[PDB]
């Protein structure tokens, strides 16, 4: 249906199944993980936004 | 060869005859041209890098 349209905002990565590999990575390989690096809540600190 | 400022008013200016023509040089570089597919998603994760740049650097290495 019509959803969102273009005016309401929308948090669109939601997640799949990719996680980091253990070991040596293909330069094709790493064009899909770029997709995937954040932080946010990734290590503890006091630090805020 | 970038100029001056669209602003810019010619007070003591150098002679009518297009003289001194040795200005308008780039710096120094400060790139590797050969890297690693680990060493781009390093850069990221470490912040010294966009995911744009490092994307287009590894459509390069592929």
């Amino acid at each position: 249906g019509p959803g969102s349209y273009m005016t309401h905002f929308e948090d669109h990565r939601v997640g799949s199944d990719r996680l980091a590999a253990d070991g040596e990575i293909s330069a094709d390989e790493a064009l899909s993980m770029l997709d995937a690096i954040g932080t946010g809540q990734s290590t503890p600190t006091g630090a805020d936004d | 060869g970038p100029g001056s400022p669209n602003s810019y008013l010619p007070a003591e200016n150098e002679d009518p005859d297009k003289a001194v023509v040795d200005l308008h040089r780039s710096p120094p570089k400060t790139k590797d041209p050969d890297l690693t597919p680990s060493g781009i998603i390093a850069k990221v994760k470490a912040g010294d890098m966009t995911q744009e740049t490092a994307r287009e650097l590894l459509l390069a290495m592929r």
